[PDB]
């Protein structure tokens, strides 16, 4: 790959092709072993979901050793929550210091203690959502620089060595290995991470008056092709829609909480198109 | 600061200003670039000159004097030698 | 007296590049007071398009990039909780004379392309 | 979808008996892994003894520097211009507390830049650095890590004694600079009282510190500069005396060596990530079978034949060196003696083996004689340095490069005298090389008995130039036809069976050190063909746009052609118009494009696409 | 060519020898 900068200046058989490769790379777990064994670190850095193929390797190689399976995908991890598993789970230590740099020291204290205690470290998107900082990377590197800790990670994002230097990545001692899979990310885009219906299903919620005060939000949206407030509450007050300011103003309050009414600074416009408008005016005629 | 109308100043604009002054001097030719950086440091730590509040060498300020007390200055000043004495009349 | 490995000093010299040569000016420099800001993206552009030599983009690049800004050569105006997603904003903290020295150490010219 | 996956946690336990050597010994006990141990534990020794050697004459100033402040306000400082790389220092700084805990004459406190966000954090891990660097020679709680309680503590232990106290500061760089102001201005409040030496770890140059430090900050500073060598010097250093070394059996080729030298020259100062590199192509090396076990000391080597099980001899015949040794065998019966009978090659190793062991013994002698032939000549055709032309004279036929006849051309303008004494300087540096390195190593006596005639032979041929323009032709001829034509072949050219010693395999050691993710993201994007191997899916040109395609490379065709903004509804219509459920398969290939960068969403636009590899 | 094929061709010109 050598890309050209003249670009940013100018601006079935599948299945059975993913099972042979899924083989392939299940082959290669004794080398794996034997790398792990001497130090490295495995790095795989295929185009589809290599999910699976690390829960391979945890069930049919360590399925015996103390393993720390992270799920990196995870839209709410904290590098806390790791360090207190780690702390709290594998040494019966407690909760981890607040400081997390502490913490490694603590963790780098007590693992001196204990040889022949490894750790397997099995971190499914390195380059996750709650781990793209430089801190958490600094973190796992001084993790990874521990001989009982035992590192494998998997990385799908292209910028991901823009957080690495040289010297997280000579702690993160890196055998990189094209694992290839053409899986979907099904587990790792289904997360949080990555309307007319819904405004009639939550209209058909309310009671009268307040459908009452939204109808005549939608008319003078309708007439104008954001209306003010004192226009809304003079309209509500010549209705008897409302009985002071206060209960339009919490009414409103609702109306920006399930999405109806946007509020512009008062301007109360509603982000749907005129044509739908004039539709959902003759539903409710 | 009289000719920009009290605008925010720099240490390159200064030492260009100053440079232009002290090749025709015959009495500063010698002086490099690191001691006017230190001379420049010394008045920021005085709060003569306060930030705005980017490099040590780019970062724009603000002079906390009035033009009076610079005037008196040159005049209550010891031994001030008459090329400086000159170059502050215009 | 500053050494460094031979793509670093092209990155140093490209990062010096895109941070002094005003980047509307880079359609006509390249497609074949302050130092201003510049993306990662101009400046990987900027470094192809002075490398001549094509090399690939791998892992010890922007590794390079990283300890780069890790020994302040480089600095991080602007975002740096979002440096893979492309909003990230840096500027080159080093002086015409060293670029030259770098220029003069590798063979590249600089004021041609000044 | 699976259990191992929930919607709560992220990290899950899998604790088997922990509390507060990985393999087996199917392959511990193996003989290709002690011999690669045996290599990797004497190779990494070796270096680090270089690298010690290299470090202690800055190590005796540094501890000079100190001792020199205890014998004796400004706080004395010592700015340690080291290197670019950050990771290699911190066993020179473990050194330097070493030495200082050794004569005790201070205790050391190492100021990481991660432990120092704050000030208060500063002089908290500084007080707690001290105080546990003492406890741990012969415990408070941090917030409780104060200066008076530092200057108490110092008054009830070393007052009746003068113990200087060091802080190291290793990433001089990475500091905060006003954190770092407030640290020196505390620490030189407190001189007099309690005594403070700064040692550094800057790493650029002396301007970095001139430039950090102000006016009213330098002026508590009394600094003096030592030096450390640069990287490449150490580099040619290690690689000199090391990987170049002839008691090591395995031997690089031309290609992996100039493949690790330009990761540290072109990439990286870090000759840490250089020994990283050797020891996988150690490791890919030695773990190809019990048949490179041999890749070591002859009579080890010998026992070791004695040990080999068949498939061993089934992977020392699968080796491509070995078919044109079996191919200039004349005799018939002989074939047949070597290729089933298994035991007529068990008698036939041992002269393989040592007529590889005496090649590269030759080849090591040769090469210097030639280095200081031949890079002392001006314009340096085939490079001063022993590695450059150790790459050259592996990878290619010396003789037929014409880089060689320019060699000769300008070594033949020379005049009489100094051509003389370079061939004489020549001579006698090869025989104290003879002399030292190849005599105590065994099957060392063979290899001087072997050369040394034709140094004599050459050194007559001097005394005859000497005794009578045309004769430097003839001594020439001699040089070439008795050293450079016979000891100096290329790896091609080699003895038979010389893959158990080199390590040629450049591909996969290539692709598994240095990591491409980008060229694989691309080449599995631009032809999925290349990794699943479909009968379907191949491309004859890499924009043609099949319609049997995975999804992702429709879509990732699609929007590589496009403008830098891309909409949604053309390029779903043109989505639709390559191959309901497709609405479902084009959003989760977006999802599936975004996750991986190549796009991010216009949430700031009308939802829309934005493109931002380009 | 592989090993197989070069080793058969070579013990069967042996044979044949």
């Amino acid at each position: 790959f050598v890309p050209e900068s003249d670009g940013y200046f100018h601006s079935a058989e599948h299945e059975g092709s993913i099972n042979a490769i899924m083989e392939e790379y299940r082959s290669y777990f004794p080398k794996w072993m034997c790398i792990l064994n001497e130090g490295f670190n495995i790095l795989l850095y295929g185009l589809g979901s290599k999910h699976q193929l690390l829960q391979s390797f945890h069930r049919e190689v360590l399925h015996k050793q103390t393993v720390l399976v992270v799920n990196g995908f995870f839209p709410s991890l904290t590098i806390k929550d790791m360090l207190d598993s780690i702390t709290s789970d594998i040494l019966d230590a407690g909760i981890s210091p607040a400081n997390p740099h502490e913490a490694v020291d603590m963790i780098e204290e007590e693992f001196a203690l204990i040889p022949e205690t490894h750790l397997f470290l099995i971190v499914h998107n390195l380059d996750g959502a709650m781990l793209r900082n430089v801190k958490a990377q600094a973190i796992l590197s001084r993790l990874a620089r521990i001989p009982n800790i035992h590192l494998l990670a998997s990385i799908d994002h292209i910028n991901t060595p823009l957080l690495w230097d040289q010297g997280k990545l000579c702690s993160f001692n890196f055998s990189w290995w094209d694992c290839t899979t053409m899986l979907p990310y099904t587990n790792e885009t289904a997360f949080e991470n990555s309307a007319l219906s819904s405004m009639r299903s939550v209209f058909s919620s309310l009671t009268t008056n307040s459908r009452g005060i939204y109808m005549l939000i939608v008319k003078y949206q309708l007439k104008n092709k954001g209306m003010p407030f004192r226009d809304l509450y003079s309209s509500c007050r010549e209705a008897f829609l409302v009985s002071s300011d206060l209960a339009l103003r919490a009414q409103l309050t609702e109306f920006l909480d399930h999405k109806l009414v946007k509020s512009k600074r008062e301007q109360l416009t509603i982000p749907i198109d005129g044509a739908l408008l004039q539709q959902f005016l003759e539903e409710q005629e | 600061s009289q000719i920009y109308d009290r605008d925010s100043f720099n240490f390159e604009i200064i030492y260009a200003r100053f440079s232009k002054f002290a090749k025709v001097s015959t009495t500063m030719q010698a002086v490099e670039r690191s001691i006017v950086l230190k001379a420049f440091e010394h008045l920021r730590i005085a709060e003569l000159i306060m930030p705005l509040t980017v490099q040590k060498e780019f970062e724009m300020h603000k002079l906390a004097l009035t033009y009076s007390q610079i005037h008196h200055c040159m005049q209550r000043y010891q031994a001030l030698p008459t090329e400086v004495a000159q170059w502050a009349q215009s | 007296s500053l050494e460094l490995p031979y793509y670093a000093k092209f990155l140093l010299i490209a990062a010096f590049l895109a941070s002094h040569n005003a980047a509307k000016q880079d359609k006509r420099l390249f497609v074949k007071l302050g130092p201003k800001s510049f993306s990662i993206d101009r400046l990987l552009a900027i470094f192809y398009a002075i490398l001549e030599e094509k090399v690939g983009l791998t892992c010890n690049l922007l590794s390079q990039i990283s300890t780069l800004v890790h020994l302040n050569l480089l600095s991080f105006v602007s975002g740096e909780q979002n440096i893979m997603e492309g909003s990230a904003r840096l500027q080159c903290t080093i002086g015409l004379e060293f670029v030259l020295q770098i220029g003069k150490v590798v063979g590249f010219n600089v004021r041609q392309y000044l | 979808m699976d259990p191992t996956i929930s919607v709560s946690k992220g990290c899950f336990v899998y604790k088997n008996g922990a509390t507060r050597s990985l393999l087996g010994k199917e392959v511990v006990q193996q003989p290709f892994y002690e011999e690669y141990r045996k290599a990797w534990n004497q190779i990494n020794d070796h270096i680090a003894d270089l690298q010690h050697r290299s470090y202690a004459r800055t190590l005796e100033q540094l501890v000079d520097f100190v001792v020199g402040q205890a014998e004796r306000e400004v706080l004395p400082t010592a700015a340690l211009l080291t290197g670019i790389n950050q990771p290699d220092h911190l066993s020179q700084f473990t050194a330097l507390t070493q030495r200082l805990h050794a004569q005790r004459a201070a205790m050391v406190c190492v100021l990481q830049s991660r432990d120092c966000a704050t000030l208060k954090a500063a002089v908290e891990t500084l007080v707690f650095g001290l105080v546990e660097d003492n406890a741990e020679v012969e415990r408070l709680r941090r917030s409780q890590c104060t200066m008076k309680q530092l200057k108490s503590w110092y008054t009830n232990n070393f007052d009746s004694e003068r113990r200087q106290l060091v802080v190291i500061l290793p990433d001089f760089e990475c500091f905060n600079a006003s954190v770092l102001q407030d640290l020196i201005l505390i620490l030189s409040a407190h001189c007099g009282s309690l005594p403070f030496v700064l040692v550094l770890g800057v790493a650029t140059a002396m301007t970095a510190v001139h430039g950090t430090l102000p006016y009213h900050v330098s002026s508590k500073i009394r600094l003096r500069v030592f030096q450390t060598q640069a990287a490449p010097t150490g580099l040619n250093e290690v690689l000199d005396k090391v990987l170049l070394s002839p008691k090591y059996a395995f031997h690089l080729s031309g290609k992996t060596f100039k493949f690790l030298t330009h990761i540290f020259l072109y990439y990286d100062f870090s000759i840490h990530g250089f020994i990283q590199g050797f020891k996988y192509c150690l490791m890919e090396h030695f773990f190809g079978g019990n048949a490179f076990a041999l890749c070591t000391d002859y009579s080890k080597a010998l026992g070791r034949i004695k040990q080999l099980t068949h498939e061993d001899m089934e992977t020392i015949r699968r080796l491509p060196s070995f078919r044109p040794y079996v191919e200039q065998i004349n005799d018939c019966k002989r074939i047949i003696a070597v290729l089933t009978d298994d035991d007529y090659l068990k008698k036939k190793l041992p002269q393989l083996l040592r007529d590889c062991l005496l090649h590269f013994l030759l080849f090591r002698c040769s090469l210097e004689f030639l280095t200081e032939l031949v890079g002392d000549l001006p314009r340096c055709p085939l490079g001063k340095l022993r590695r450059e032309l150790y790459v050259n004279c592996l990878n290619r036929a010396i003789i037929s490069t014409p880089e060689y006849k320019e060699c000769l051309q300008m070594l033949s303008f020379l005049s009489k005298d100094e051509f003389v004494a370079k061939v004489n300087r020549a001579l006698e540096r090869t025989e104290q090389f003879l002399v030292e390195e190849i005599a105590p190593l065994e099957l060392g006596e063979a290899c001087t008995a072997v050369l040394r005639p034709k140094l004599e032979a050459i050194r007559l041929a001097v005394d005859e130039v000497v005794k009578a323009g045309r004769a430097l032709q003839k001594t020439l001829q001699l040089i070439e036809t008795q050293i450079v034509q016979d000891h100096l072949r290329a790896l091609q050219d080699a003895p038979p069976i010389h893959e158990l010693f080199v390590f040629s395999d450049i591909a996969t050691v290539r692709r598994n050190i240095i990591g491409a993710p980008r060229a694989a993201l691309h080449t599995a994007l631009n032809n999925p063909h290349f990794y699943m191997q479909c009968k379907c899916c191949e491309l004859q040109d890499q924009s043609l746009l099949v319609g049997t395609l995975p999804d992702l490379s429709v879509v990732y065709k699609l929007h590589l052609e496009c403008g830098r903004m891309i909409n949604l509804f053309d390029w779903l219509q043109a989505f639709r118009s390559v191959v309901p459920q497709i609405q479902a398969r084009f959003t989760r290939a977006v999802a599936e494009l975004q996750f991986l960068g190549y796009i991010k969403m216009s949430k700031r636009k009308t939802d829309h696409a934005t493109r931002l590899t380009w | 060519e592989d090993y197989e094929i070069w080793k058969a061709r070579m013990l069967a010109k042996a044979q044949a020898k």
